[PDB]
């Protein structure tokens, strides 16, 4: 599988290939050292956590021209919950043993 | 011993890297990981050649990437046999040149030589017995000209007895891919003439123009481009890293080919190449090596190697053959072809033999020489940029970051001079 | 430089050689003491110790 | 290391905006919300339009202005209201109502202060901004007033950096007001000293390209957008993704501004080709280049034909490779119906990236693999100043309209230097085209 | 690498051209909605089709034709008919208002609007091509907008593309029957607009070909469509040479440089043979020598023209099939032995002969038998002035009284435009009377 | 050694390309795939002198295809033996001939000449020592008679010794093949009886005359008549490849078959020749043979052989023979028909023996022959000539690619003047 390198030999143009986004210098030994044995810790759940609002009244005739074209895009829905990082939800939570 | 550093500029410097180190990488048998894995002795025998020694095996190549905007920097080390540079000797700055040879060799460029210049001195200094530099720099692209002229510029400050080469991509009349081309063409050229040993002119309409008609590839890419002008830079110095029969250093290159100091410019290629559909057909014997050598449409260059004479060539053989036809074959050339070649130069070719062949095949031959048809590349180069000044076009550009037209004008006269200069021989007799 | 070379009748190159030596206020600035008045016409450049 | 920041100011520029961010969200896979799913890592190819907070979200560097608060107000309540930063769409109490002498000297003072800090916040982030990409509508008064004011400022604090400007004067027969030949007459002054390259988006034009190609017959002003939304995005793409040729958005005012006053050049966009019959022809490059300077497809309503060209500079995209771009380059000198300028052998750049060309949902384009724009400054650019230059001095003849522009404080004198300028730059665009 | 364009303007320039595309698809293979028929499975077809269609890079085949109109109904008819997935939607170019058999209308009124669109298209599908033979017009001559539209595109064709071949299958009324009433107008101004603008015209009146279905294939109620097929198959016979292999091979360019003596002489009436209903076929044994011998039979010409009237200048005959070469040529000296037939005496040698090895093809529902030798013939004669003298005359009758000149005069067109017609239809006669004298 | 090229032009000029290195093929044994399955080292012992080298042991035919129009050249490549010549030899245009002289003469074949001259002269440089050549074009084609004899005047310049074979095919008035042959022969036989030296005029008579009054069968193609000339071909180069009593080239046979400078056009014919079922009674002896040679009727001109004087002739057999039974025969021949040569010069007849006969005979003759029933040709072309001339019909196309009227003036003169000279040997008396 060592093909002997010489000019036109190996077609370059990769066909199958589908996405050629640029990565950075910055990250590029993010890609390699250290992601590998780190992560962004966790979003957990709760034991205890007993709904977004009613969102019920959408009339189709009084649709304003600039919303019924621009639907939610890549959404399954345009939800409403108000994103946090993952220190924000987890505030306060604790764990205890002892030995 | 003896071995080199090399520092390319600009973009264009900078992809027409990505490939050599790596058809550099294939010969000396150099994994991307810096592990060598070669077969024999010989690949291990030179390696200082392009490389210096790290503890860990992997093998440090005596690279420096040189760039105003970071962008080429970034794609060079991502792809395949990016990991090979490393990171230390990297630099670049924020801005970006955007084609002005203006911005690239005198507001930007001359911010950061010191940076550039503190790395390149030292890897100078780590050498045992330094032989000289290459540099892939872009003619019609600003910084390239810009950054790249200046350290060339600097760069003969300080080492004067050290042999300096320059391949230099200058751009084509028929496609075009700056507006601005003309400009920089000609500042460019008239720095070149007066500090670099030796430049390779390299037409990119060529090229494609070798592409289409030889390779018979339907689709090529810039890859394929870099990949043959990659060919032929290993080329010129194959026989000085690898034991042979005439060794014959870039430095006897100098001898041998330049018949006056201030025309230092030669016109190169590579060959045999075959196609998809001729590779099987052909011939593999001597005079195919000397037949392809000469044809028209191998040269790299736009400039027909027909329309003047050449003042001295030569060629390096790479590979076992028996010396007998080399030597005789050259003299089957030189005399059906009397009125084409001068008549005061006798025995005006060069030849070389080296005993390590390519990478799958048995015969081979890089061809390096200078004619009067270059000529032809100056004039157009020429007189594309007097067609623009008349009309000031595009002059304020250069006129508000420090220049003066004046030295447009100097440029001109010494430009205009060294064709005049360079066509006085073609008509002169013994 | 440019249009400079030309203003005084002298070469190009000098010229541009001939503002490096000039430049370095550093040097003849880092010692100690050694104040300074740099005008050369409408503005004048002062220097104490520091 | 890379940062370009969009202004924006108009109606016109805002739903132009609006059009052009979702396809910047779609194409870089941010959703809505303003959390990227992705997953690797790194390609933060995003960065040219967003800037990372630390930990979480993306932001667009962009910001919103406008004297009407019910254009800005329909965004913040629309599907995007968790991606901008709440406090940079800036809306007034009061509108100009095209009265440009408000909308520079009576109510824009009074928002100058904010957007000016504004633009101060977001660039202090970035690192090499290349320049601004400044949209707006020059048939408006509240939209020009505030787009004259902030242009002249931008080159004051900054300087040198880059700026560009994607203007839309009124179209040569159709028009939407009645006051454009004096709101779009005193604006060029005001764009001409400042901006180093801006664009003509002529509406009526596109509208020849929508329905000679699209064959959409009742077309609406959001269309119009997403035409308009892809001009921007091949310009653009350059900068955010790898290929065989690149191009910066700085080398664009060195390659089609031969001198300070010339700074106006046409676009023109293909191929446009519904997917109802889309696959009817080859889609080669070869078919594709010659759409892009067929009199037909020109972006601004102007015959190329009736001047010279003076440099035209083309982006691909797709999966062409350069050595068809070099063999059909050579065929358009070829021809004889179009013709360059004496003094100019050389006036291409050429720009290639692999990206292909995004198809956004609910959009009317198809889908195709290959795809090039184009930027020029042509001689024909004549008509669109010529045929306003008759509009403003008839009107102007018995002082129609004058009285609402004098007892705002704007001086009646004014008006007598502006007709000058377009005078200046109207012989300017004769004297080089002749021949030396 | 050698492709062909098509013009077909009018209505019976799209009539025409229906069939000769149906024949064409029936000929490569290719089923209407222009893909390969799905199960194929031998594989490796061979492109000849490169010549007529093009391929659009998976599937389906875009035909190198543009059809042209002012009135929408054929067009409407096309693209709501069998063939509505094969052409190209943007490439039938419609108007709103039929030219009313008025000359000047579609050359000075409403037809100037549509050129621009149609000079478009053929610049669009020209580049497509790298051996462009040269164009094929077919076009009404007894119509408004056909002769109008004809002549316009000619003369912009000429200017833009310059030294590129042109032929004309045109079709000019027949001596008495007629359908109009003022088709010699505008038959003398499309001639005269033409004259100095195509390279090849071919004389194609409908009251010969009605005679030959009656006589030969045996059809008492004949109607256009087997007219259309007839010159169809005479299309074929003429291009087969270009996508079939053949002992002796001819070109279109190899065809007005041998039929032309001088530049303004490049009428010709053409001939086909055999042209036989099976009924009878299955009797004769159809040789080649009873073929070429049924080409010059007077009645059985494409025109209503008599050759016995006149002397010949150059005469072309293709063949394909199973014809050996000296068979042939035994057939050529018997021709020229024969008295009846007489050549001019400064053409000494005056036939030139094409070999092709397909036969050809049978059209299902056609009338036509399938047979193994067929010819097509091309010849310029002497005999072709009686037509122009009688459209000549048939002119003059009403133009002493200037009858329905308005209609023409108050559409943009002057009332000088007649007489030079009329002088140069003179000249054509005068010279077509002078080329024949004896030296 | 004494090796030849071969170029070939025109679809009469191609055809024969297919059927003409399929012969040759054959009797060497070269099979459809070209590895060499020879049985007899008597195949080998001169292979060089139609075949070159490669690796693989693949011989290919030293070819050179050129026309303007690829349809006929691409119905060549797809046949038996259509895969020996390789694509570097190909040249093809794309405007066609449409036989017409000037576009095959001044505007058209002037482009692209630049590269068959490009790859004829690097065949011939290579060869070891170049013998001649042997073009075999068609004078009946416009880019036959255009480019083909432009490529005959061309080469000679450069050339001053090489040898010429001309194998033509004249257009007889009975087969009018092209209404405007008449004009291109006149001006075919004007350019080339100035540098041609030897030509063979095969009429397309003789062939259909052949193929019914010889051979004896019913439907033959243009491949039996491509079929019937080959043998010719292969008839005069075997001597120079086979060992043989008396071996003679091409050279040798111009000495004694040329009286006079410019009285060099002779006449060819084959035998013995018998059908399927008349070829069983007769008795196949060189007496036999000798007898069909010298009949007019075989003779592949449509110029009556009887009407005329000879002056020179050759004779070519093939296959074992002694030298008393062929000698003898010729000597009778030349004493019994006294008053059909000419009285100044004595034995006029020349002979020669070849060692290997065709595969599948016994023995065979090819004859070449310098006769004065040639001038039958010229006048009656002559006269044709003149008439169409008269009325200027016609004329307007070759005026319209930069030609003028004197040419044609001047080209009738001499064409007058040649029939002038070759009549007045024959009432000329010693
Ligand atoms: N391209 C495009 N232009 C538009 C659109 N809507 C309005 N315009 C332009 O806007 C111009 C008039 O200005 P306005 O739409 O009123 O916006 P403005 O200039 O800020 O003035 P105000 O509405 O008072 O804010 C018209 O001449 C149009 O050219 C649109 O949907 N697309
Ligand atoms: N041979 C033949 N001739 C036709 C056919 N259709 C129409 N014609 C001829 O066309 C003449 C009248 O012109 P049309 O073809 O009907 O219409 P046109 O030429 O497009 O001109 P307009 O009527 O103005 O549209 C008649 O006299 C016919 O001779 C046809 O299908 N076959
Ligand atoms: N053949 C070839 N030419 C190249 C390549 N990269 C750049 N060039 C040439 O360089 C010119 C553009 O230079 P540019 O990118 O502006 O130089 P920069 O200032 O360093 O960015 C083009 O005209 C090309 O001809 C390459 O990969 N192959
Ligand atoms: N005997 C013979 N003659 C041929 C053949 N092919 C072409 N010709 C001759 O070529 C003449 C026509 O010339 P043309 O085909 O136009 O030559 P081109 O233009 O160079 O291709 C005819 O008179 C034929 O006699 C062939 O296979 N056999
Ligand atoms: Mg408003």
């Amino acid at each position: 599988s060592g093909f002997p390198k010489l000019p036109g030999f190996v077609p370059t143009q990769p066909i199958e290939q589908t996405s050629f986004k640029r990565v950075s210098a910055a990250k590029q030994e993010y890609n390699r050292d250290y992601l590998h044995k780190n992560v962004p810790p966790v979003v957990y759940p709760l034991p205890r956590q007993v709904p977004p609002s009613q969102k019920g009244m959408f009339n189709p005739n009084y649709m304003s021209t600039t919303h019924d074209t621009y639907r939610p895009v890549n959404c399954p829905n345009d939800v409403t919950e108000l994103y946090q990082p993952t220190w924000v939800k987890m505030d306060r939570q604790v764990l205890r043993f002892n030995a | 011993m003896r071995e080199i550093v090399h520092i390319q500029g600009g973009q264009c410097g900078n992809q027409i890297g990505a490939k050599f180190w790596e058809v550099i990488s294939d010969e000396h048998g150099i994994d991307p990981t810096g592990t060598y894995h070669g077969d024999s002795d010989l690949q291990l025998e030179r390696i200082n050649v392009y490389y210096n020694e790290a503890t860990g095996g992997r093998y440090v190549p005596r690279a420096i990437l040189m760039d105003l905007e970071p962008g080429t920097m970034d794609s060079v080390r991502a792809g395949p046999f990016g990991q090979l540079f490393r990171p230390d000797n990297f630099v670049f700055g924020q801005t970006g040149a955007g084609n002005n040879w203006a911005k690239g060799h005198y507001t930007e460029g001359a911010e950061l030589i010191d940076s550039v210049l503190d790395v390149v001195r030292k890897e100078a200094e780590g050498c045992d017995c330094l032989q000289g530099f290459q540099i892939t720099h872009s003619l019609g692209g600003g910084t390239g000209s810009g950054m790249g002229t200046l350290l060339i510029s600097k760069v003969r400050e300080e080492y004067p007895d050290r042999i300096m080469e320059t391949f230099s991509v200058v751009p084509s009349p028929k496609v075009s891919d700056t507006v601005v081309e003309p400009y920089n063409a000609t500042l460019s050229v008239h720095q070149l003439v007066e500090n670099a040993d030796e430049c390779m002119v390299i037409d990119n309409e060529a090229l494609y123009d070798i592409c289409f008609r030889t390779l018979k590839l339907t689709t090529p890419t810039y890859g394929d481009l870099n990949h043959l002008v990659s060919a032929a830079m290993s080329g010129v110095t194959c026989c000085l890293r690898f034991p042979g029969q005439l060794n014959s250093d870039l430095r006897k290159l100098a001898v041998n080919l330049i018949p006056f100091p201030r025309l230092h410019f030669f016109m190169i290629g590579f060959a045999p190449l075959t196609s998809r559909g001729s590779q099987q057909y052909r011939a593999l014997t001597v005079p195919e090596l000397t037949q392809q050598m000469f044809d028209a449409k191998n040269m790299m260059c736009a400039a027909d190697p027909r329309h003047g004479r050449y003042l001295t060539a030569s060629a390096l053989f790479r590979g076992r053959m028996s010396t007998k036809e080399v030597d005789e074959q050259m003299l089957n050339v030189q005399n059906k072809n009397s009125s084409y070649f001068v008549e005061w130069i006798p025995n005006n070719i060069k030849s070389s033999i080296c005993d390590i062949p390519p990478k799958g095949l048995k015969m081979a031959v890089t061809f390096v020489g200078n004619s009067t048809a270059i000529q032809e590349m100056f004039k157009r180069v020429a007189e594309q940029f007097t067609a623009m000044f008349r009309r000031k076009a595009f002059l304020h550009w250069y006129t508000g970051e420090g220049m003066d037209e004046m030295e447009f004008t100097e440029a001109e006269s010494n430009m205009n001079d060294l064709v005049s200069e360079y066509q006085q021989y073609q008509d002169a007799t013994a | 430089a440019g249009p400079i070379a030309a203003s005084c009748y002298l070469g190009k190159d000098v010229v541009s050689s001939a503002h490096n030596a000039f430049i370095q206020a550093v040097s003849d600035l880092t010692t100690l003491g050694h104040g300074l008045n740099i005008d050369f016409g409408f503005v004048k450049v002062y220097v104490q110790d520091r | 290391m890379r940062e370009v920041i969009s202004i924006h100011v108009g109606q016109g520029g805002i739903q132009v905006g609006n059009a052009c961010w979702e396809l910047f969200c779609l194409e870089h896979g941010i959703q809505p919300d303003g959390q990227m799913p992705s997953d690797g890592g790194g390609d933060d190819a995003f960065n040219t339009f967003f800037s990372e907070t630390g930990a979480g979200k993306h932001v667009p560097r962009a910001v919103f202005l406008d004297l009407e608060p019910t254009v800005i107000d329909e965004v913040r309540t629309g599907t995007y209201r968790q991606l901008f930063h709440p406090e940079q769409l800036i809306s007034g109490k009061e509108d100009a109502a095209n009265n440009f002498a408000r909308g520079h000297y009576t109510i824009g003072k009074e928002i100058v202060d904010l957007c000016l800090d504004r633009i101060r916040k977001l660039a202090d982030n970035c690192t090499g901004l290349q320049g601004f990409l400044v949209f707006n509508s020059v048939g408006g008064g509240t939209g020009s007033g505030l787009g004259s004011l902030l242009l002249e400022r931008l080159s004051v604090d900054y300087g040198k950096k880059s700026k560009l400007g994607f203007t839309i004067y009124p179209s040569p027969q159709v028009s939407t007001a009645v006051v454009e030949p004096y709101n779009s007459i005193l604006s060029t002054h005001s764009l001409l000293e400042h901006t180093d390259v801006a664009v003509m988006l002529d509406n009526e034009a596109i509208y020849d390209i929508c329905r000679r190609n699209l064959d959409i017959e009742r077309p609406t002003y959001t269309n119009l957008n997403r035409l308009i939304a892809q001009v921007i995005s091949s310009l653009t793409a350059s900068l955010r993704f790898d290929g065989a040729l690149n191009v910066d958005i700085t080398e664009f005012q060195t390659n089609l501004v031969p001198y300070p006053r010339i700074h106006f050049m046409l676009s023109s966009y293909a191929p446009i080709i519904s997917a109802e019959k889309a696959y009817h022809e080859q889609l080669s490059v070869a078919e594709i280049t010659n759409s892009a300077f067929e009199p037909a497809n020109m972006m601004a309503k102007c015959d190329p034909r009736h001047g010279k060209y003076m440099a035209c500079s083309m982006m691909y995209r797709g999966d062409v490779v350069p050595k068809d771009v070099n063999a059909s380059i050579a065929t358009i000198k070829t021809k004889r119906t179009i013709q360059f300028v004496d003094w100019c052998p050389t006036g291409f750049k050429v720009g290639i990236n692999y990206q292909p060309p995004t198809v956004v949902p609910g959009g009317d384009l198809a889908k195709v693999m290959r795809a090039v724009c184009m930027i020029s400054n042509s001689t024909a650019i004549a008509e669109v100043f010529s045929r306003l230059d008759h509009k403003f001095d008839l009107m102007y003849a018995k002082r129609a309209f004058v009285h609402w522009y004098v007892g705002e404080g704007m001086e009646e004198g004014e008006f007598s230097e502006a007709r000058e300028d377009l005078a200046a730059l109207e012989k300017d665009y004769e004297e080089v085209g002749i021949e030396t």
